[PDB]
């Protein structure tokens, strides 16, 4: 089998910059003239989709910014510049020899700005604490850099342990992630308290933002 | 005009089989061979396979032998993948592609199908409200909570409202079902003005709920 070691695994360039992403092969992709080396460009829920194939044919519908390059066992696909719709994971694949082999691809992350994230909290619905359950939802609305820190505070004291977080792909509009974290509770234990916190540090924020409820209120 | 059309998401029970289908239009479909790609959550891409529809000539991945079979129907251009003693090592999406059988390249692919291997059985969610307190800039969203399997669709106000809505992907809860919340930020001043309703669907179990989100008034 063809292995296809591919560097780096993950690489931030900002927009206008040059992003170039390396496929290194166990063996020769060569064959009589040609070099079957494809890369392709898989966006979050879409399938992968061809860039480049033979090693340098940039695909009709593909635009000039990508250009692929190289021979033999070392090939090169180079974005310049770099757009905001190029954030995704992108492959190598050989079409030499069977089996085909792909390699273990590169995440392009778009290095837009600093931007602090917008912060919310929800406190659980009344429909919700029938149940015996409590779930408080805290939001850290299109943010950048991925690395947020944030904590829970049940009246003042920081929780751990008691929080599942969720956050969006990189939009390709604004290069922006979101984050949402949901404080799981049972009702006993929320009806215990009264002050629940959400306090975001980020690299955006002079100060830390903190957004917080008094359960009984509103 | 080149369309490969895979089936949906599909929830499957270990010990048993499936066969996704990939229907395939726009071309000839016997002048090109049709090959089958796994993807594991948040993994890479990995070749299971190769079919020529001109003659049915198969070749396989060492990793997949007893585990895939491909066959082709020349007459409904519709290629398949039959997957026999499903494990939750199977959970994955599964890709089909064109290709040329000779060093040709994935030009083509479908849309994949996801496949749930889960003796879990189906719930349908509760959907309950993320309601703001009266900044400039407001945001709500639902809690769409305790269902299984994946997915479940969430529109606002039947699809009318898109701009900053953001449906953040599923976690699976200890208790083995999943949650996700879907928010959008409007305008302050539109909570006055626009009811918003969060349109929930989980197919697996037929279920449809609108929820409206009201805010609270807080002085």
């Amino acid at each position: 089998d063809i292995v296809l070691t591919q560097s780096p695994a993950s690489l931030a360039v900002s927009p206008g910059q040059r992003a170039t992403i390396s496929c290194k092969a166990s063996q020769s992709l060569d064959y009589e003239g040609d070099s079957d080396m494809n890369w392709y460009q898989q966006k979050p829920g879409q399938p992968p989709r061809l860039l480049i194939s033979g090693a340098s044919n940039l695909e009709s519908g593909i635009p000039a910014r990508f250009s692929g390059s190289g021979s033999g066992t070392d090939f090169t696909v180079n974005i310049h510049p770099v757009e905001e719709e190029d954030a995704a994971t992108y492959y190598c694949q050989q079409s030499t020899e069977d089996p085909r082999t792909f390699g273990g691809g590169t995440k392009l992350e778009i290095k837009r700005t600093v931007a602090a994230p917008s912060v919310f909290i929800f406190p659980p619905s009344d429909e919700q604490l029938k149940s015996g359950t409590a779930s408080v939802v805290c939001l850290l609305n299109n943010f950048y850099p991925r690395e947020a820190k944030y904590q829970w505070k049940v009246d003042n004291a920081l929780q751990s342990g008691n929080s599942q977080e969720s956050v969006t792909e990189q939009d390709s509009k604004d290069s922006t992630y979101s984050l949402s974290s949901t404080l799981t509770l049972s009702k006993a234990d929320y009806e215990k308290h009264k002050v629940y916190a959400c306090e975001v540090t980020h690299q955006g924020l002079s100060s830390p933002v903190t957004k917080s409820f008094n359960r009984g209120e509103c | 005009e080149v369309l490969l059309l895979q089936s949906g998401p599909e929830l499957v029970k270990p010990g048993t089989s499936v066969k996704i289908p990939c229907k395939a239009s726009g071309y000839t479909f016997t002048d090109y061979n049709v090959d089958w790609v796994k993807q594991r959550h948040g993994k890479g891409l990995e070749w299971i396979g190769d079919i020529n529809p001109n003659n049915g000539g198969t070749i396989y991945s060492q990793k997949f032998k007893g585990k895939a079979t491909l066959t082709v129907d020349k007459s409904s251009s519709t290629a398949f993948m039959e997957l026999r003693s499903l494990t939750s090592e199977d959970t994955a999406v599964y890709f089909c592609a064109r290709n040329y059988r000779w060093f040709g390249a994935m030009d083509h692919w479908g849309q994949g199908t996801s496949v749930t291997v889960s003796s879990a059985s189906t719930k349908g969610p509760s959907v309950f409200p993320l309601a703001p307190s009266s900044g400039g800039t407001a945001a709500l969203g639902c809690l769409v909570k305790d269902y299984f399997p994946e997915p479940v669709t969430v529109s606002w106000n039947s699809g009318a409202l898109t701009s900053g809505v953001h449906t953040f992907p599923a976690v699976l809860q200890s208790s083995g079902l999943y949650s996700l919340s879907s928010v959008v930020t409007v305008p302050s001043s539109s909570l006055g003005t626009q009811t918003y309703i969060c349109n929930v669907n989980h197919k697996p179990s037929n279920t449809k709920v609108d929820k409206r989100v009201e805010p609270k008034s807080c002085d």
